[PDB]
């Protein structure tokens, strides 16, 4: 049966494979989210600077 | 900021403008004090030629 138990591992090292490519697709992700609500974070800083202007002027 | 610091620099001119019209303002007065003098100085000359003793 080692065999079987060496075909077992190969698929465990598949899955793992796939486990990480998976991560890195996340990661890619993730990244460009980063960068949507880094834009979204600064139109609404220039809000508040605005919002800070009009009171001081 | 930069746009703040023009507001702060239209403020500060706003307040060059104001003190610009204020020394005008008073230079102005300053001038009528000499007026008011000169014409007083011309009221008086008539009084002095009404008199026949010292105008001929």
């Amino acid at each position: 049966s080692q065999s079987q138990g060496i075909q077992q591992l190969l698929q465990a090292e598949k899955r793992a494979a796939e486990k990480v490519a998976d991560a890195r697709k996340r990661k890619a992700r993730r990244l460009k989210q980063a960068k949507e609500e880094a834009q979204m974070e600064v139109e609404q800083y220039r809000r508040e600077r605005e919002q800070e202007f009009q009171s001081k002027q | 900021e930069k746009k703040e610091k023009q507001i702060e620099q239209q403020k500060k001119i706003q307040m060059s403008n104001l003190m610009n019209q204020a020394r005008l303002k008073v230079l102005r007065a300053r001038d009528d004090l000499i007026t008011d003098l000169l014409n007083e100085a011309k009221q008086r000359l008539s009084k002095v030629v009404k008199d026949t003793t010292r105008y001929q």
